[PDB]
């Protein structure tokens, strides 16, 4: 029916949307070699979202793999559920980008581009009716930065009614991997606040204190951290995929969270997450996951929320629950800090329902917030950037592929026009 | 064959040759390039043996 | 499943030289169908069986 | 399950017929030879080179 | 992926013997070709495309050249163990060297030499087709690695040009030598260095020399163990390109992330742990103690103390068990630390790598089987320093005008010496100007 | 009653008539032998098109072989379903062309194309209702090309309003085999313009890009290129040997697609072509026929639709289907990609449907487009071609055999204005007139 | 399809007695003459159980010949076929043209005619002979001269062998070189120029033999030359007759003079380590040190290029390998030409014999190429000449033999105007 389409870019777009297919083929119930093995019906009638039927209940994802190296390829084919993708949708380059915005977004990108638009484009006019995009990539690297941007220009440009999501990950000074973040971010994020409809900021720092404090688990690797990822994208879209007593799309959520078109940067937050050896100790109640869910540690960014305003926010529920209690819960947390929500937009709460939860669980929710706290990490990526940039600092790793210094210029006059917007609306 | 035509278009040999990529690639014949070495020192060792 | 396996066909040999001897040759070799040859299994004695 | 990321351990696509680690074997279509680690997975290398001409893949 | 080393001088002859040694012990290849009859194929093998091409049957010839003007050394591969390994075209030998003299080996000896390399070059190329860059390893105190290197560098430059080019040289120790003439040859050589090295390396022998008698408490080391930990280093710095890991990083990330400047690339080099096979069993090795451990100047493999400069840029190889939430701690707990610190450029100043691989053991050396490991590669202004005290003392005699007439009847001249003069101060400069 | 002849010239077009052979022998249900013993009875009501009944259920291909040497005939005799062909159906010299269009169009075919009149006039006459003749050959090689093209405008003579179609492989640069291609090209093409009614351009160059990448094959030989030849002409064959829901013969297609009489050049694609490992993950419908029919990568020439405009197009289709889905299918690529299909013809696309498929399949496809964006093929031949022809290249083994200089400034003439044609229609205004 | 091939000098007959044993080897054949269609191109089925090889091996001095007839092939060769003189030319062109070739020359040509008449597809002649000294040079001018007025069209393919440069075996070879050459240009349909140092560099370096005698150079000719006429004798994928190589190699009448090249020229033991596969022996085959005439292509420009394929080769990677090479800017292409390759497949892989050098090969290349350093090498050999005939010397010689001085000027400016022509071609 409403279709969506996975595009990954990256190393870490690869893994994030492998784990996101390992579980969503979980919940619609294949098996890793792709054949259906469901019990209910309600598992079936919604699979068109995600999945095309091949033959004798052979389903593949409707997802785009895309980067310039090929062990990202070779693993994704290596690990569980790696027979289920359709080897045509591996879009592929050769050289690599490497690190580097300037060559992933107009040397590299240019010659790969062709190949994954075509592919989108088959892949769209395959389905009869779009419902939007999806894009999981990096800020922070060569592939997934530069040729990401790049990929939705064209696919806005070639698209421009359907919507699209973008779950991003930025860089944290607390968590820094590579030396060139800022210069990518920056642009990257230049692009994005002017091309994408609505962003999802995601960092490995707040992945680490989640899995530190919540999970108390010794080693969280990446795999951990994908799964949390995994686990909020499968939470947004619920909604499409099974009934409710009250649905919300992705354009539902669009509209209740962008009051200005420039301001579609969400925090968000994934609710319940407890340690196994105190999974016992607890009740599954209503209050006990609107409590979690509006908890500062419980986000999944590096921008306290109780040092801005919650501009406006959302709450997607999973599981045959009661709305007098959502409602009762949202209206509280509303009433209760009213410091915290801004004084011209009543009723910041935008609350949903869907009656058939992950499994493993009974009660589960999503958090998608629309705060004006998220400027925080624009300044804190913006002084690190005028900081290297104000005399040339690793310019002529990107001046030398055709780029120019204006580029840098007006990227931070942007970035600090949005932050100065931010904050002023604040 | 353009002028003459010996071998059939499917010779099982030449078809298992052919179709073993690793043979079109690489092939050798190890056994008779020990002859042939051994050959070449029995040569230089009668070379010797005829200035002895 | 190799494309061999149901390769079907009657082969011919390839550009030869002209035959310049006739099948009444002595030398000529012949297919002789006769003697019956090596029946399989017993009681295989006479066609009809 | 941890997965490993980034390039190195060619695998299911790099692998072509003509490298520099492939085994002997006929081959009619890339993505079938494309798997011998999955498919063999445990054979020695000179039983490989005595079955020369043989399919013994998917 | 394919990588072809080129080891040029004798120094590159025996750097090249050990680090080809540890390749073919590492990829279980047997010294006289071809791998053990009993090895099984299944998953992890193919690794050693990117080193070794397969010929014929059951014959694995390396990506690599040795090539040298003097042919004992190359005579003493052609007779010692590894016979039948390398290709008896690819070890290419001259028939007189260049004594000590850069002028030689650059414009009497080498113009002869420098075509037949570069043609055997281009046929090992043309065998690759994921080529991902060069990396030279050569002694600048010598005749033969200084003089025609810089030959094979500029040919090469003009021949591919976007190709990269690691350059690990040996320069010369501050207080110890082996030679005299060696600061002509250096500075010469560095001055065709800048512009055509992409990423340069310092390794000095006095430091290795402390590190084997400090930490692996041999007191009567040779150049074998000297070896032996640059043919580790390299093995643990193209790891990433070999095998699988949980975050790797290529050889093209290096240019990107530690170099700033196009004229500033030398990068200092440490490696821990450096441990024996007694102290290994009583010390737990975790990553925080090996990651302090590759940061002290009694660690490094160049006489330099970073100390005195600002640490530009650095990058972090690790190979075993190595999961990033430990890694992101030690650097953390380095980021927050006041003895060294960083320059004002780059407040991101890490790069990290992580390979599942541990580093493998060699039969004969010092170093046990250890379970997690650490590469250091990083910047500073202490080359600077070096490149300084090299300046110097190589003033200091060329004001008398030593040995010169060596270097003016090979036929160059004195405008020369001044240029490389004048093009070492202006390096010098820069680094005290980037500094600031 | 309808009757088609097939004629193989040269070496490429002897190898592409055996797979073709072997392939409609197969279709038809007779052994390499010759006889048949086949199952249904559909396999017997419209063999007479290509066969004919000897004796005891013989029937022998209807079909007329030719070469300058030896070898050829020998490997046709030799291979499989080489006991079939009669042995006075393969009219022959000995001498060979030599990669000469010369040498195959006045001092060789001078004299055996009389015999090869005498064979397919016998042939033509022991029918009782021709629809046309059909031809496979080459235009790079000497005795395919040249000897090809003097029969085609021999037959053109003699029979004026039977049917021709036009299998001819094209050089391209990427694969140049021979050197003198340019010359024995641009007079080949100067004599199609003039007699062949239709023409479809092949070229190696689409079909090793066809191989390595949809059917992802290791070692795509001539075999795998000739069995794609043949299957094409086989799905271009496929209404008149078979009952459907709408019928559509050789006359038809060519009403339906060729608009003026010098625009008969087309460019053709098979669907479906995967590979045996990829074949578990795809849906097997209608639509995903229709889209790989329509993909620019599934083309059999080396010019991508793309870069001009689509004057006509035809889909050939077997199998038992819903007219319904084709029709929309039709329709929605139509109006989808409005800016690919020239505006002063409405309804561009011409579609028929058959409801036997061929061996292995249950449903397939047969794309024939007119498009605009073939005279690239030609610009990119005719460049070769005056840059050889500038100084007189390779000239007096053309000149020292009868022909002039006028002969070569005629062919690169008519194929300047052939091209230049194909592109005023290509931006021809929409709509007016004078 | 027969082939006659004729053998004038010493060196021709040499040549012919390695390329007879190649071929008595190749096809199965005993030096007695019995085997225990492919060999209808060389032999004759003659009585039967007996095949005699289509060819006539011309000397004007007895020594080599009769070790030729006492040797082990005594049965092979028809006693008729070793034509054999009483006196020598003596490294004199003017005597081998005038004084003893006109007593000679009738005998081979009746001989020509009568393996002609047996021969019912023959494709052509091909020739074996040495410029330098005077049985190569002058019997060997008047037999290709009378041989073309008999025929006139047939192709008669030239292998012949000019001096070497700077190393060289006699004093009085120029003048030989240019007054063969004079008719050589108009009398030959192709030649394939054949350099003795060349060779020795080959051998010294491939195949690392420090001390090659003339029967490995021939071997390699033989090699050659069975490699080329392979087409002709062994069935491939897209085979090539005699007639190909003068439409797609010979743009000009005046311009047919082919460089040769051969790869893989390999030794037993360094076939172990290298890999070898189609692409990079068909960039050993283009690369000036593995040439056979001391002549640098770089210099100069391709024409055409011709290439033959032996062993197991499928197009699929000759195509790779072709287009690969036209990606290389190393060499250049002349601009009129832009498709200057021709490539052809034979299934039969090469051929071993015992004790020989060469190892067993399943993949080889043999190139025929056209460039302009061939106008250098005539230039060279011109200079030299041109110093030795400003003082008359050794011209009192062919004087007396009958011959005068106009010939030697005439022959000049006849190596003049082919310089001319060859340096305009290549602009
Ligand atoms: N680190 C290290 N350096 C070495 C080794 N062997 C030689 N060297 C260095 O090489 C320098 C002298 O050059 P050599 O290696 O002897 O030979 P060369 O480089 O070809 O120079 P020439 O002898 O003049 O031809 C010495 O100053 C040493 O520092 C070694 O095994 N390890
Ligand atoms: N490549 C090659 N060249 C040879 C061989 N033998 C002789 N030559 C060449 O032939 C030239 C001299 O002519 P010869 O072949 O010796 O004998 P000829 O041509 O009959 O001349 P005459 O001595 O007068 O009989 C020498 O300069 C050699 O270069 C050989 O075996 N191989
Ligand atoms: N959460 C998560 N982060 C990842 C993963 N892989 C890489 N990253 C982060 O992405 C950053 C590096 O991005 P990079 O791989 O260079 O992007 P690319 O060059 O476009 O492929 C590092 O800071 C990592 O922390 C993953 O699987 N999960
Ligand atoms: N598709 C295809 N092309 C072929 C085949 N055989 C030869 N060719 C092509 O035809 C060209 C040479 O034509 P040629 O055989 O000399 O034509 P002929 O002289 O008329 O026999 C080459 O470029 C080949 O690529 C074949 O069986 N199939
Ligand atoms: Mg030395
Ligand atoms: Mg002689």
């Amino acid at each position: 029916m409403r279709e969506i389409v996975h595009i990954q870019g990256g190393q870490c777009g690869n893994q994030i949307g492998a784990k996101f297919w390992e579980v969503v083929s979980d919940e619609h119930g294949i098996d890793p070699t792709g054949t259906y093995h469901g019990d209910s019906d309600l598992q079936l009638e919604r699979i068109n979202v995600y999945f095309n039927e091949a033959t004798g209940g052979r389903y593949v994802p409707r997802a785009i793999l895309m980067d310039l190296e090929p062990g990202t390829m070779d693993s994704v084919r290596s690990g569980p559920y790696g027979q289920i993708f359709r080897p045509d949708n591996f879009v592929f380059g050769q050289t690599g980008a490497g690190n580097n915005w300037a060559k992933g977004h107009y040397t590299e990108g240019a010659e790969l581009i062709d190949s994954v638009l075509d592919v989108v484009r088959k892949e769209a006019e395959s389905c009869d009716c779009l419902q939007g995009f999806q894009v999981c990539h990096s800020l922070g690297g060569g592939t997934g930065s530069g040729m990401g941007t790049l990929l939705i220009s064209k696919i806005r440009e070639e698209y421009p009614d359907r919507m699209m999501l973008t779950f991003s990950v930025v860089p944290s000074p607390k968590v820094s991997d590579t030396v060139v973040e800022p210069y990518n971010a920056t642009l990257s994020v230049h692009q994005l606040v002017e091309n994408a409809d609505e962003c999802m900021v995601l960092d490995n720092e707040a992945l680490y204190d989640i899995c530190f404090r919540t999970l108390k688990l010794t080693t969280p690797t990446f795999g951990d951290l994908n799964h949390l990822i995994s686990a909020v994208m499968s939470g947004i879209t619920c909604c499409l995929r099974f009934p409710g007593q009250l649905n919300a799309d992705l354009r539902k959520l669009a509209v209740n969270l962008i009051p200005f078109p420039r301001l579609h940067f969400f925090m968000v937050g994934f609710t319940p997450l407890t340690s196994r050896g105190s999974q016992q100790y607890r009740a599954l109640t209503v209050p006990e996951l609107t409590q979690q869910m509006w908890d500062a540690k419980n986000m999944m960014c590096a921008a306290d929320p109780r040092h801005g305003r919650y501009l406006t926010a959302s709450a997607l529920f999973r599981g045959r629950m009661s709305t007098k209690e959502v409602d009762e819960q949202m209206l509280n947390v509303q009433n209760k800090n009213s410091s915290y929500f801004v004084e011209w937009i009543p009723n910041n709460v935008k609350s949903s329902v869907c009656d058939i939860p992950p499994k493993g669980l009974k009660m589960s929710a999503t958090f998608i917030g629309n705060s004006t706290a998220i400027q925080e990490m624009f300044k804190r990526v913006s002084e690190q950037f005028t900081a290297m940039f104000r005399r040339k600092a690793f310019l002529h790793w990107y001046t030398g592929e055709g780029m120019d210094e204006m580029e840098f210029t007006e990227a931070e006059s942007n970035m600090n026009d949005l932050v100065s917007e931010y904050q002023q609306y604040q | 064959g353009r002028l003459v035509a010996q071998v059939p278009n499917e010779d099982p040999e030449r078809l298992k040759r052919v179709l073993d990529a690793k043979w079109r690639t690489i092939g050798v014949d190890k056994e008779t390039l020990e002859l042939q070495a051994q050959e070449k020192k029995d040569r230089e060792q009668a070379e010797k043996d005829r200035d002895e | 499943m190799l494309p061999t396996d149901t390769m079907k066909g009657t082969f011919a040999p390839g550009t030869t030289k002209r035959k310049t001897v006739n099948m009444y040759d002595t030398q000529s070799s012949t297919f002789q169908p006769r003697p019956e040859g090596p029946f399989e299994a017993e009681h295989i004695t006479d066609q009809p069986a | 399950t941890t997965v490993a990321g980034g390039k190195g351990a060619r695998g299911e696509i790099t692998r072509r017929p003509g490298e520099s680690g492939n085994p002997y074997g006929v081959s009619v279509f890339v993505d079938e030879y494309g798997k011998w680690g999955s498919a063999i997975q445990g054979m020695p290398l000179t039983e490989t080179r005595a079955r020369m001409q043989t399919k013994y893949f998917p | 992926r394919e990588v072809i080393s080129i080891h040029i001088g004798q120094a590159g002859i025996q750097v090249g013997n050990a680090c080809w040694e540890l390749y073919c012990l590492e990829h279980g290849i047997q010294p006289d070709g071809q791998m053990p009859s009993d090895k099984t194929i299944g998953g992890g093998d193919d690794a050693f495309n990117t080193f070794f091409s397969e010929t014929g049957a059951g014959k694995h010839v390396p990506r690599c050249i040795f090539l040298d003007l003097e042919p004992t050394v190359v005579d003493e591969v052609r007779t010692g163990t590894y016979r039948q390994l390398f290709h008896p075209e690819q070890l290419i030998s001259g028939k007189e060297d260049a004594a000590n003299n850069f002028a030689r080996g650059h414009y009497t000896i080498g113009k002869e030499i420098v075509d037949l390399a570069l043609d055997r070059i281009r046929k090992l190329a043309d065998n690759c087709t994921g080529l991902q860059g060069f990396l030279v390893f050569n002694a600048v105190g010598g005749g033969t690695g200084s003089g025609l290197g810089s030959l094979l560098l500029e040919r090469l430059s003009v021949d591919y040009g976007k190709k990269s080019k690691l350059g690990f040289t040996v320069y010369p120790s501050p207080q110890v030598s082996t030679a005299v003439v060696e600061p002509y040859n250096s500075v010469l050589s560095t001055h065709s260095l800048l512009e055509h090295t992409d990423v340069a390396v310092m390794l000095d022998n006095e430091a290795i020399y402390d590190i084997c008698r400090r930490s692996l408490d041999i007191e009567r080391p040779t150049y074998t163990n000297l070896n032996r930990l640059i043919a580790q280093v390299i093995s643990s710095l193209t790891a990433s390109l070999r095998f699988d890991g949980a975050l790797n990083v290529d050889i093209t990330e290096f240019q990107t992330n530690l170099v700033p400047y196009p004229r500033i690339h030398f990068m200092l080099s440490s490696y821990a742990p450096i441990i024996s096979a007694e102290k290994a069993y009583h010390e737990q090795l975790s990553v925080a103690e090996i990651t302090n451990a590759a940061f002290e100047p009694a660690s490094m493999m160049v006489k330099c103390d970073p100390r005195h400069g600002k640490y530009m840029a650095c990058c972090l190889m690790y190979r075993g068990d190595v999961v990033p939430k430990d890694v992101n701690a030690s650097v953390a707990t380095i980021k927050t630390k006041r003895t060294i610190q960083f320059v004002d450029w780059c407040p991101t100043g890490f790069k990290c790598g992580i390979n599942y691989q541990p580093p493998t053991v060699v039969p004969g050396g010092d170093l046990a089987k250890v379970q997690r490991a650490v590469c250091m590669i990083s910047n500073s202004t202490a080359i600077g320093e070096i490149f300084s005290r090299l300046d110097h003392k190589f003033d200091l005699m060329y004001a008398k005008r030593a040995f010169v007439h060596w270097y003016v009847g090979e036929g160059m001249e004195e405008g020369e010496f001044s240029e490389a003069r004048e093009d070492l101060a202006a390096l010098e400069k820069d680094f005290e100007e980037v500094g600031a």
